[PDB]
C-alpha cells in the first residue's frame, strides 16, 4: 500500500532539524524519500548511507553541503537534499518503485520493519539535548 | 527622544515639520528665519524645534539584527 | 510544527541543473 | 505543542529550548537569549 509507505517518508521540512545531529547514519538509513529527477516524474530510492559533497548550497534559511547516496534498484548516483520533494508516494510512483525492486531482485522490506523503523524518527524528534552535542552542532 | 506630534502649550501640529526644519536649516536659512518660514508665529510652538533633542538616532544605532 | 508545508516552496530537479 | 521558542542574544535567531536543557544558541553559541512577545490581546487606549 502507498499510504503505509508514506509514514517513513522524510519530507523536506523534517530534514532541516537534523542537519548536524549525531547518529545521522542510523535513524535516516532505512527510510525512503521522493527525490526529484526531472518532467514531473518521480522515482523512490533507498537510503544506502550518507556522503558529503564538495559543493555548498543554501536551502532556505539553513545551508548544508552533505550528500545522500541513494539507489533505485540498480541505478545509483549522488544526490542532494535540495531536490527532495514534499509530495507523497503516488500510486503510479508506488507501482514503478515496486516494479524496479522486483526487477533488481532486492527483497521488499517487511511491514514490521517499517512499523518498527517509523518510531525511530518519532523518538529522535523528542530527544533531549543533555549530552555534549550542541558544541559539535555550533562548530 | 522623538519630535512630539503637537505643541504642549498651543496644540498646533509640529510633528510634520522636523524634517522640513532640518532641510531649511541645511540649505541656507537660519533658525530665526526658518521658524517663521514654516509658519510658527507663537513663541510657545517655537521651543519644539529649538529645544527638542533628537535621540532616536542613537537608539537606531543599536540595530537588533544586521 | 512537524512539517508546515501548506505544494511547498518550488522543489528543484536534478536534470534541471 | 509549544516548545518555548526563544530569540538568541546576538544572532537574533530563533531557537527551540525545552526544559532541562542548556541555554545556548543553535549556532555560534552564546549564553544570552530573550523571549518573544506574547500572543495575547495587547490592546491599548491611545490616551
Ligand atoms: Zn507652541
Ligand atoms: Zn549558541
Amino acid at each position: 500500500l502507498p499510504e503505509e509507505l508514506n509514514r517513513v517518508r522524510l519530507s523536506r521540512h523534517k530534514l532541516e532539524r537534523w542537519c548536524h545531529m549525531p547518529f545521522f547514519a542510523k535513524t535516516v538509513t532505512g527510510c525512503f524519500v521522493r527525490i526529484g529527477i526531472g518532467k514531473p516524474v518521480y522515482r523512490v530510492a533507498e537510503i544506502t548511507g550518507v556522503v558529503e559533497t564538495a559543493k555548498v548550497y543554501q536551502l532556505g534559511g539553513t545551508r548544508t553541503n552533505k550528500g545522500l547516496q541513494l539507489r533505485h534498484g540498480n541505478d545509483q548516483r549522488v544526490f542532494r537534499l535540495e531536490f527532495v520533494s514534499n509530495q507523497e508516494f503516488t500510486e503510479s510512483e508506488f507501482m514503478k518503485w515496486k516494479e524496479a525492486m522486483f526487477s533488481a531482485g532486492m527483497q521488499l522490506p517487511t511491514l514490521d520493519e517499517i512499523n518498527k523503523k517509523e518510531l525511530s524518527i518519532k523518538e529522535a524528534l523528542n530527544y533531549k539535548f543533555n549530552d555534549q552535542d550542541i558544541e559539535e552542532i555550533v562548530k | 527622544m522623538i519630535i512630539p506630534v503637537r505643541c504642549f502649550t498651543c496644540g498646533k501640529i509640529v510633528g510634520n515639520k522636523w524634517e522640513a526644519y532640518l532641510g531649511l536649516l541645511q540649505a541656507e536659512y537660519t533658525e530665526g528665519d526658518a521658524l517663521d518660514a514654516l509658519g510658527l508665529k507663537r513663541y510657545c510652538c517655537r521651543r519644539m524645534l529649538l529645544a527638542h533633542v533628537d535621540l532616536i538616532e542613537k537608539l537606531l544605532n543599536y540595530a537588533p539584527l544586521e | 510544527t512537524s512539517t508546515y508545508g501548506r505544494y511547498g516552496s518550488q522543489t528543484p530537479m536534478y536534470g534541471s541543473g | 505543542q509549544q516548545p518555548m521558542i526563544y530569540i538568541c542574544g546576538e544572532c537574533h535567531t530563533e531557537n527551540e529550548i525545552k526544559s532541562r536543557d542548556p541555554i545556548r544558541c543553535r549556532e555560534c553559541g552564546y549564553r544570552i537569549m530573550y523571549k518573544k512577545r506574547t500572543k495575547r490581546l495587547v490592546v491599548f487606549d491611545a490616551r
